[PDB]
């Protein structure tokens, strides 16, 4: 296991692997939804489905590649797949239809059927499912009037007022060569894929992308979207936290762990060793949760999300799972740091170890744009070992003892208290 | 007045009523909290305050 990085002008990224049965090679950019501006919210999320449009994967078919793209915060991607044998015809594909021309796909007869049907998606998203949305209504209350509170979809009203310059205007300024790194995972070798592209003379265009003006930036925030109508309630709930190249990300993801998950309906998952699990069976104060360390190039967050059909006793569920978190600043023991060192190599180890060469590219391209190289797995493990009880008291004495928070909620949320009652709990008045 | 003017036992036992009564008064305030926690306070615009509610 080994990555390779090479620079001619163009950024090449590897990560080789003889006993896999297809490759996978794309292209990923260094801008997301939060280099957007609230007018043309959502234009990334166009660029995606024009590429998976039906006439362009109709020409990928023909030849027997497949096609991906991922739009996130930070980046997005344009990823072929074909089998080992077939790595220059997957790359021929990228340099015709996302290169070179891009008046075939514009044409207006494609654009609005493309339109029509982004529409509808982001339509039954904020009308069914619930736990995204509450998660996406999180970013946007933590982060207001900051580039960071972009949704990455884009909203109804932002999305109509789109047309096809708004399009060429953001590939100008971003679809450039000093924000692109060409990647390619699976059974593909260095040498072979440097010497394809060198064998043409690809360039994308010279200079360099906007510079926003507005950096991230918290603020302790609640907004609340109540719907008698709907059976549950579904709650987030944040600090601020960790960013990508900080000395206590990996901390950060260890004191997540230490509370982790819980699935209510599942035997094994009622007997895992956290001491909230006592309070939370003893009257069934919810169905499930998940505790959660985001980060990004210039803030994070750190929390949990749950969702409940005991609705009475809401106020019971803030209350306990606030009081572990004191826990972590005053009385962690050394049992409990051993239990979350163990189970995050497992999660770790089953993110970057995956069979999938998509999820691969997509983890290989966003590290070497903000890195410039890559932490192998081996190394990681290594700083996960080296963690002590002090290093976690350290880290929540700054992050969690005292500080302001940010809540986001839907569905019958009448028993979600106010604002001052939930930021009081963040101390103990005894220590 | 126990007798036929205001005079002394008429003090003496007014004296006894007065330390008495406020304890009568301190268990009529407890029957006044219960009936008001089973319906709660009006509000100022005189409509329900079912609505919102803040503990
Ligand atoms: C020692 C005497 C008393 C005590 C300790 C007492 C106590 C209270 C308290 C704590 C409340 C709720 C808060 C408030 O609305 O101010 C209340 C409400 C009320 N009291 Fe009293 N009270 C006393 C005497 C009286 C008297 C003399 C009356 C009327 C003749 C009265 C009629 C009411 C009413 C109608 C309410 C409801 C007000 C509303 O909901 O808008 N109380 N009382």
């Amino acid at each position: 296991a080994e990555v390779t990085q090479l620079s001619n002008g163009i950024v090449v990224a590897t990560e080789h692997n003889p006993s896999a049965h297809t490759a996978s090679v794309g292209v990923v950019f260094g801008s997301g939804a939060a280099n957007e501006n609230p007018y043309n919210n959502g234009v990334s999320n166009l660029w995606k489905n024009i590429f998976l449009s039906k006439e362009n994967s109709a020409v990928a078919a023909k030849e027997g590649l497949a096609l991906s793209s991922n739009i996130s915060r930070d980046f997005q991607s344009y990823i072929v797949s074909s089998l080992p044998g077939s790595t220059d015809k997957s790359l021929d594909f990228l340099n015709q239809s996302f290169i070179q021309q891009k008046a075939n796909l514009l044409s207006s007869s494609n654009f609005e059927a493309t339109k029509k049907s982004v529409l509808k998606q982001v339509q039954d998203f904020e009308e069914n499912d619930h736990p995204n949305r509450v998660l996406e209504h999180l970013h946007s209350t933590a982060f207001q009037n900051t580039p960071l509170s972009l949704p990455t979809r884009g909203t109804l009203e932002s999305l109509e007022n789109l047309v096809v310059a708004d399009l060429e205007s953001f590939a100008n300024n971003h679809f450039l060569n000093s924000n692109a790194v060409v990647v390619g995972t699976g059974n593909i070798k260095h040498e072979d894929l440097v010497n394809s592209i060198e064998s043409k003379n690809l360039s994308l265009q010279t200079g360099t992308k906007p510079v926003l003006k507005k950096k991230a930036a918290f603020l302790g925030s609640e907004v609340r979207l109540r719907d008698d109508t709907l059976p549950k309630a579904w709650i987030s709930l944040a600090v601020e936290g960790e960013p990508v190249n900080s000395p206590n990300y990996f901390v950060a993801k260890l004191a997540a762990q230490i509370f982790g998950s819980y699935n209510a309906f599942e035997p094994a998952s009622r007997l895992q060793g956290i001491k909230l699990l006592d309070n939370i069976q003893e009257y069934q104060l919810c169905d499930n949760f998940n505790h959660f360390s985001l980060s990004y190039k210039d803030s994070g967050l750190w929390g949990f999300s749950t969702a409940t059909r005991n609705v009475t006793m809401i106020d019971d569920l803030i209350h306990f799972t606030l009081k572990q978190w004191n826990r972590l600043t005053i009385s962690v023991t050394d049992t409990e740091v051993e239990r979350a060192k163990s189970l995050l190599k497992l999660q770790l180890g089953q993110l970057y170890e995956s069979g999938n060469p998509v999820n691969d590219a997509n983890l290989l391209g966003a590290e070497v744009l903000i890195k410039g190289s890559k932490l192998s797995l081996g190394e990681a493990f290594k700083k996960i070992d080296a963690i002590t009880v002090k290093d976690v008291k350290a880290w929540a004495g700054k992050r969690l003892w005292d500080q302001d928070i940010a809540i986001a909620g839907t569905g019958q949320i009448e028993g979600l208290l106010d604002y001052m009652r939930i930021r009081s709990d963040m101390s103990m008045m005894r220590w | 007045w126990g007798g036929f003017s205001v005079s002394n036992p008429t003090i003496q036992r007014f004296f006894a009523l007065h330390y008495l009564v406020p304890f009568i008064i301190a268990a009529m305030v407890i029957m006044h909290l219960m009936a008001l926690h089973i319906h709660g306070s009006s509000n100022p615009l005189g409509i329900t305050g079912n609505l919102d509610r803040i503990p």
